[PDB]
């Protein structure tokens, strides 16, 4: 019934910077929206309920608000250990909870370009009637990059399936792996297998490609 | 049949300033993703800083961290990009760019001509 | 011309004579209704008095001032020709400055939630005379025209200049501006709060009635989704009335008591509108209306006619605010545009118009306040009931 | 000390039933009301259902009506959720959270306390060993400078699987990407590294794949061609 529109989904931050997520309620929600931190692999810890009111534990750089329907969460100052996930929460009764979307709020970092790695499948995969081929990113910041699996010169979509790993605890680089997926006919119907690669770092595509 | 203007430039000492421009027409930055890049003699088409949208922040290159400032006006369609502490390795033409792609893929379609920066 | 000016030297001085007689009258009333009663004086109102009192010591001004615009020239001394300019510079300033400590108090006093009001009362008095004393050096009777009047002129650098500037922004620009800001923060906080106590009630009412004629379980959850959402909201609400008061004083805690029945009145017939049943999720909303006329109406109209008297008072004081600004200010931007550039009928006719448009301020006030004023007219027939014996 | 404990989360059949037991320590059941929030990974939080056990008032989202029935006791001072004609889109991990009964402050602080969740993956795919396969560079891929080499791990079904190089001798420079669910049920996982180019020749890198429901443990070699 009730949704929960949370605006910025990524966030990207600081040590010491001042963070601002805000949460809009469709209908009146009245002050009945509590706001949640979860870190990856871990349960979510409330902060702020009844949208202005500290929860014991959390420190005093977070802080809460609302202006008629619209809430706030607010860090004053950003310490490393609150670089996590945070979800808004209507409340306004028992059977009508519905959640925000969340954001997850990451560290800042200097803009580093992709490393492009493709890698051809081997001949133990080509003896079981599969060919898995892998474009990988490397070490790049932000974690918003394109993939196009160009096979034979052609656009694909379908059968392109991507992963992304975790900010880097050294560098704070995301890294990309997206492997295509084909049957052995299929594989030996092209000969010219291509991923095009963009950044918002790379002023133009990275084509990294074999022949077969 | 987007196209993109610039201004700015000129000689600068050593830890000078400058700052450029960069006006869009036929076209709202609102909900896109502004781009600069440099062009050195040596090394070509480098980052320098993207602007995103009110609210989602602003990206700077390795070399021109804390000593650049990219900042954005929705309402006269305009970007700038404040220069401080001038280096003689900043000499390049500067490009200003535009992401093509709402999701910040960083599909860079459309360009301008560029700024003729120049120092020592 | 010299008929249109001789037509204003004869309109000026009666009607300054009667402005004087009025402006007297009216403000001893003022003063002897403020000095007789002590326990419901307010804060606002000692400043309310001062401009009073000032007004009285601009007054005793104005015999003066009509025989000199009956002369027709400035008869008496320079030295006076500034004791009475610098009055009316005090006049001037202490109004200024006491609607501006009235927009604080006000401001403190609504939207941020005395013994030692006369430490106050001489700060303000003592600012006019200082932001007075340019007024005071800068007036000395002078010879213009063949004719000696009482007014200023900058003659023999930078400091002079440099300090009227100063007094000037400081007094003037700073003041009003700061009242202006805290004028409409209050009117768009209390024209909230008396939007916010309406849609609540609205709410609460109104989708009473679509949980009557709703014929199914589904618009019966929607209804009380609101009124959960509306009496949750109206629990929160602070009156004028207590908003000086502690937030956890016992007659709050009976008017979020009564909210704390009637959420769990919503509730209980939302736990029956969930599994279906209509006729009993109507049926439980029917003692929705049985708490709201013994909990919540109660409150309602003592809420509804305590923000509605804290509007009434409000509109009498920017009256007077609007009363001063409108009679206070162009005889002063005609003062300043003199000093500023160192046909002519219309100058000297302009000057004239503003020097009788501030001047009627004096009678102007107490004309307010047994107009439009709540606590002065209630009292002076208290003082008037115990003389006619 | 007040605490939620969930426990039988496991691995059901497309159709299959099961009950998450939501146990709890230092508090009782009538005077908080349990609800369960489901994650699905690499997704939000999302309401399911609550149980108010002072009362009953047993309601559901309407994705779960009709196939989830929760359910408590305050001898035993749990609570349990049964689900059954579970579907792909039920794959999640399960909290159950406390929230306090209306008035006061204890509503007002909506899931103060909870568990730290279940995993309930409902699949009709078969328990499998992984098929490790070589991810081998090319003598063209960055020649001189620093190239990158690793070991694709395909096609196994229960998702924890442990890649370690050179048998953890190897910790600078390796990526080992989350596992993603293939449309056939079975998940896949990429783990590569990065080594500088002249190290490519005369060193032994290692690929060490430990899968523990199968018990497979291949031992894969990534060498250039
Ligand atoms: C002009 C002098 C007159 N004062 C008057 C007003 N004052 C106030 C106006 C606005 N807000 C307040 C206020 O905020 N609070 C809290 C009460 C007032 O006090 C009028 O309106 C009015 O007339 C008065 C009163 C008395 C006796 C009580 C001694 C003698 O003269
Ligand atoms: O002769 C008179 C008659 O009372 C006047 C009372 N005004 C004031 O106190 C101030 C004021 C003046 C103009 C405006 Cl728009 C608003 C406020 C605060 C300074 C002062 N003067 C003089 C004329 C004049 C003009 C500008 C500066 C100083 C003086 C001195
Ligand atoms: C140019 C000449 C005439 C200026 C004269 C200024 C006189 C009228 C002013 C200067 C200081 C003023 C006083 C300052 C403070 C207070 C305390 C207050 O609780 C009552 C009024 C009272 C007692 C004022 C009365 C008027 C006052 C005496």
């Amino acid at each position: 019934d009730i949704q929960m529109t949370q605006s910025p989904s990524s966030l990207s931050a600081s040590v010491g910077d001042r963070v601002t997520i805000t949460c809009r309620a469709s209908q009146s929600v009245s002050s009945a929206v509590a706001w949640y931190q979860q870190k990856p692999g871990k349960a979510p810890k409330l902060l702020i309920y009844s949208a202005s009111s500290l929860y014991s534990g959390v420190p005093s750089r977070f802080s809460g608000s609302r202006s008629g329907t619209d809430f706030t969460l607010t860090i004053s100052s950003l310490q490393p250990e609150d670089f996590a996930t945070y979800y808004c929460q209507q409340y306004l009764y028992y059977s009508l909870v519905t959640f925000g979307q969340g954001t997850k709020v990451e560290i800042k970092r200097t803009v580093a370009a992709p490393s492009v790695f493709i890698f051809p499948p081997s001949d133990s995969q080509l003896k079981s009637g599969t060919a898995s081929v892998v474009c990988l990113l490397n070490n790049f910041y932000p974690r918003e990059a394109k993939v196009q699996w160009k096979v034979d010169n052609a656009l694909q979509s379908g059968n392109s399936q991507e992963s992304v790993t975790e900010q880097d605890s050294k560098d704070s680089t995301y890294s990309l792996s997206s492997t295509l997926t084909l049957s052995k006919a299929d594989y030996e119907k092209h000969k010219v297998y291509a991923c095009e690669v963009t950044h918002q770092g790379l002023s133009s595509p990275v084509t990294k490609s074999f022949n077969r | 049949q987007v196209q993109l203007q610039e201004s700015g430039g000129g000689l600068v000492q050593p830890g000078g300033s400058l700052r450029l421009s960069c006006a869009a027409s036929g076209r709202t930055i609102s909900r896109y993703a502004m781009s600069w890049f440099r062009q050195a003699p040596g090394k070509e088409r480098e980052f320098v800083a993207v602007a995103r949208r009110s609210g989602d922040g602003a990206f700077y290159a390795d070399s021109v961290q804390g000593r650049f400032t990219v900042s954005r006006d929705d309402a006269k369609n305009t970007v700038y990009l404040q220069m401080n502490s001038l280096k003689p390795e900043d000499t390049a033409v500067y490009y200003c760019a535009i992401d093509s792609d709402t999701f910040y893929s960083g599909s860079y379609d459309y360009w301008g001509q560029g700024t003729q920066v120049t120092v020592s | 011309l010299q008929e249109v000016r001789q037509f204003s030297r004869a309109f000026v001085p009666i009607a300054y004579s009667l402005i004087c007689v009025f402006g007297l009258l009216g403000n001893i009333l003022v003063v002897i209704t403020f000095a007789f009663y002590k326990k419901a004086r307010s804060m606002t109102d000692v400043y309310l008095a001062n401009m009073a009192i000032a007004d009285i010591l601009f007054a005793l001004t104005l015999p003066f001032w009509a025989v000199s615009h009956a002369t027709g020239a400035w008869v008496f001394s320079n030295a006076t020709c500034k004791l009475l300019k610098g009055i009316y510079a005090i006049n001037f300033n202490c109004g200024m400055w006491l609607l501006t400590c009235i927009a604080m108090d006000r401001y403190i006093a609504i939207v941020q939630a005395l013994p030692r009001s006369k430490i106050i009362c001489l700060v303000v008095w003592g600012l006019s005379v200082i932001i007075s004393s340019s007024t005071f050096v800068f007036n000395q009777k002078y010879n213009t025209q063949g004719s000696d009047v009482c007014e200023p002129k900058y003659q023999t650098i930078r400091w002079k200049l440099l300090m009227l500037g100063l007094e000037l922004l400081f007094g003037f620009f700073i003041p009003l501006m700061f009242m202006i800001f805290c004028y409409t923060a209050i009117v768009k906080t209390l024209r909230r709060q008396l939007a916010d106590l309406e849609d609540n009630w609205e709410t609460l009412n109104d989708n009473l009635k679509v949980i009557e004629k709703a014929d199914n379980a589904a618009q019966v959850k929607d209804a009380l989704t609101k009124m959960r959402a509306a009496a949750l909201d109206a629990q929160k609400a602070t009156p004028p009335k207590l908003e000086d008061k502690s937030p956890d004083s016992p007659e709050m805690k009976d008017f979020r008591h009564g909210f704390d029945i009637l959420v769990g009145q919503i509730d209980d017939a939302l736990k029956l509108a969930n599994e279906g049943k209509v006729k009993e999720a109507q049926a439980a909303a029917e003692q929705l209306k049985t708490t709201r006329n013994a909990y919540i109406q109660k409150y309602l109209e003592r809420a509804r006619s305590t923000l509605q008297k804290e509007v009434k008072a409000i509109r009498v004081i920017i009256a007077v605010v609007l009363v001063f600004l409108a009679c206070q200010i162009p005889h002063n931007m005609v003062l300043l545009v003199t000093a500023a550039n160192l046909s002519e009928k219309l100058i000297a006719y302009t000057k004239t118009v503003t020097e009788v448009l501030a001047f009627l301020h004096c009678c102007l006030n107490p004309v307010l306040y047994a107009f439009i004023g709540q606590k002065f007219r209630n009292y002076f027939l208290k003082i008037l009931k115990d003389l006619w014996c | 000390e007040v605490q939620l404990v969930e426990s039988g989360g496991g691995l059901v059949q497309p159709g299959g039933s099961l009950r998450l037991s939501c146990a709890a320590s230092g508090f009782n059941v009538v005077d908080f009301s349990l609800h369960w929030v489901r994650q699905a990974p690499g997704k939000g939080l999302e309401w399911v259902a609550y149980i108010s056990s002072s009362s009953g008032s047993t309601s559901y989202a309407d994705s779960v009506k009709g196939r989830f029935t929760i359910s408590a006791d305050t001898s035993k001072n749990t609570a349990y959720l049964q689900m059954n004609s579970l579907r792909a889109e039920d794959t999640a991990v399960y909290y159950c959270a406390r929230w306090g009964y209306w008035p006061g402050e204890p509503w007002w602080k909506a899931f103060d306390y909870w568990g730290q969740g279940t995993l309930v993956t409902v699949s009709s795919a078969s328990t499998k060993g992984p098929s490790v396969f070589p991810l081998a560079p090319s003598s063209k891929s960055t020649s001189g400078g620093t190239a990158a080499l690793g070991c694709l791990v395909k096609d196994y079904f229960p998702e924890p699987v442990t890649v370690s190089w050179n048998s953890g001798a190897l910790t600078s420079g390796v990526h080992t990407f989350p596992a993603v669910l293939q449309s056939s049920g079975l998940y896949s996982l990429s783990s590569v590294v990065t080594v500088p180019s002249s190290s490519l020749g005369t060193q032994t890198y290692i690929c060490n794949v430990n899968h523990k429901p199968s018990n497979t443990k291949v031992d894969k070699k990534v060498e250039p061609k």
